[PDB]
């Protein structure tokens, strides 16, 4: 399996947090 | 101003959703708007992906369709339908706004570019605040 087909799955199943959104979050 | 160059790509719209992360959520937001438009009302458009926001425009007459600051984007996926890509914006401090796309071949390209502006974006926080 591809590395963009692999990193898809991912983005499919779990998506991505933001930490910025999260570091800014906590101050 | 960029951080790579624009993205050819379908805006679905935005809608209002009620938490900050979730693929539940970007996947209910996704059915919603897919079910209520046909492909001829999809608006062409491209992404500028830029160290500090985002950016969507009409298809190459280039109208600001949105902008959106990377400190803002809560979450971002792609869809069971490998096509979409939603992220989640904070509008406010307790109103979130779920953003999609259409994307051919797929949303692979999109959304990488967007997952690596923000974890740019994090370091570059992290670093001037401990400067």
């Amino acid at each position: 399996v591809e590395p963009e087909e692999r990193h898809l799955s991912k983005m499919q199943q779990n998506g991505y947090e933001n930490p910025t959104y999260k570091f800014f979050e906590q101050m | 101003n960029e951080l790579v160059q624009k993205f050819q790509v379908y805006y679905l719209g935005n809608v209002p959703v009620a938490k900050p992360v979730g693929v539940d959520v970007i996947n209910g937001a996704l059915e919603s708007v897919l079910s209520s438009s046909s492909r001829e009302q999809w608006t062409p458009s491209h992404v500028s992906v830029a160290p500090a926001t985002l950016t969507i425009l009409h298809q190459q007459t280039e109208a600001v369709l949105g902008e959106c600051r990377v400190r803002f984007l809560s979450f971002l996926a792609v869809g069971r339908d490998v096509h979409t890509f939603a992220f989640i914006m904070a509008a406010g401090p307790a109103s979130f706004c779920c953003h999609m796309f259409w994307c051919e071949p797929n949303a692979a390209s999109l959304s990488e570019a967007v997952q690596a502006a923000c974890m740019l974006r994090y370091q570059k926080c992290l670093d001037a605040r401990s400067q």
